[PDB]
């Protein structure tokens, strides 16, 4: 069976809401195993404490850089980076929780949740997992974010572990 | 009122124009990787005497989205094309971007300037003759630059204004 993992979001400190995700160990084992480690926190770093740095109302939510909190960091559970393990499955719409890189074989820590269909990025970004509860938590950060990503208050992951 | 410039950085992913831009404007660089959306600024500074305000505009290098520039490309007045003198990828990638702003403004006359950064680094690929005689046969200024040591910023900037100027006067 696949696992869950939440992330409980706040703003400026404040609690926002919960979301959780299925993350897809049957089709991108190793993907989905490092995001749900990091979201335990169980290899001593994580994304506990760590911020959604870049926002773009229309498009999607990235966060995951919890070693420089800038959107310049970030590690795998792996290494520094690790492969791209497949292209299967694809951004077919809000919701999709895809690997953030720096181009080929480069994927860290970062992650982005989209908010609408990104077919541009298929083949390109690694797609693991789906938003399953809290899908409006998602919805309501985006009017923290701008076009160029920049947000005018602090989204943070107060709290995030398995289910 | 002094008069705005309206500057456009333009160039191939991790060639420095992010590194450039923040040197001009904060006098610091880091080492960090921070691919840009995109992101502008205001500098007030002395050129040849005369105040006046830069707005740079810090664009992607994302190779991915090379349709989504004619706007910015029909706003800006003048272009700072740059690439890395040790990635010579980046060097055949300038011509592509000059094409595009030649096209999109429809004129041969459009100000810019030629920006070979990264000259701090051993690992130099591109030799300054084959970038001084890309730029002759653009009719344009080349310039060398480092964002890490500051050398040559403030003339690569300044040069574009320059050019700008003697633009505006035609
Ligand atoms: C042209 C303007 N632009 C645009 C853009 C594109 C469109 N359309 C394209 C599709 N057509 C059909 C409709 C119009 C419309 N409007 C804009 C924006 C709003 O105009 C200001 C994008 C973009 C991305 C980059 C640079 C410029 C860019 C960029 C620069 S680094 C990058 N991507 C990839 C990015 N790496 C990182 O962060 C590295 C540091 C970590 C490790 C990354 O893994 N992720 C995750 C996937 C999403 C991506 N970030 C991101 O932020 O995508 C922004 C988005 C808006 C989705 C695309
Ligand atoms: N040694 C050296 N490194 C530089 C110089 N300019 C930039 N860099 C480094 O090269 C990398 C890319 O720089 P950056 O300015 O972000 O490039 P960019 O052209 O803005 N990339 P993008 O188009 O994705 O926004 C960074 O690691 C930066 O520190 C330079 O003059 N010398
Ligand atoms: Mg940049």
């Amino acid at each position: 069976v696949n696992p869950t993992v939440f992330f409980d979001i706040a703003v400026d400190g404040e609690p926002l809401g919960r979301v959780s995700f299925e993350l897809f160990a049957d089709k991108v084992p190793k993907t989905a195993e490092n995001f749900r480690a990091l979201s335990t926190g169980e290899k001593g770093f994580g994304y506990k404490g760590s911020c959604f740095h870049r926002i773009i109302p229309g498009f999607m939510c990235q966060g995951g850089d919890f070693t420089r909190h800038n959107g310049t960091g970030g590690k795998s559970i792996y290494g520094e980076k690790f492969e791209d393990e497949n292209f299967i499955l694809k951004h077919t719409g809000p919701g999709i929780l895809s690997m953030a890189n720096a181009g080929p074989n480069t994927n860290g820590s970062q992650f982005f949740i989209c908010t609408a269909k990104t077919e541009w990025l298929d083949g390109k970004h690694v797609v693991f997992g789906k938003v399953k509860e809290g899908m409006n938590i998602v919805e309501a950060m985006e009017r923290f974010g701008s076009r160029n990503g920049k947000t005018s208050k602090k989204i943070t992951i107060a709290d995030c572990g398995q289910l | 009122s002094m008069t705005e410039y309206k500057l456009v950085v333009v160039g191939a992913g991790d060639v420095g124009k992010s590194a450039l831009t923040i040197q001009l404007i904060q006098n610091h660089f880091v080492d960090e990787y921070d691919p840009t959306i995109e992101d502008s600024y205001r500098k007030q500074v002395v050129i040849d005497g005369e105040t006046c305000l830069l707005d740079i505009l810090d664009t992607a290098g994302q190779e991915e989205y090379s349709a989504m520039r004619d706007q910015y490309m029909r706003t800006g007045e003048g272009f700072l094309c740059v690439f890395a003198i040790n990635n010579t990828k980046s060097f055949e990638d300038i011509h592509h971007y000059r094409e595009q702003i030649k096209r999109v403004k429809d004129s041969e006359d459009v100000p810019m300037v030629l920006v070979g950064n990264k000259c701090d680094l051993p690992s130099r690929t591109v030799d300054t003759k084959q970038a001084q005689d890309l730029a002759r046969s653009y009719g344009i200024p080349f310039i060398e630059t480092s964002a890490k040591t500051r050398q040559g910023v403030d003339d690569a900037f300044y040069t574009l204004v320059r050019e700008i100027r003697k633009h505006k006067e035609k």
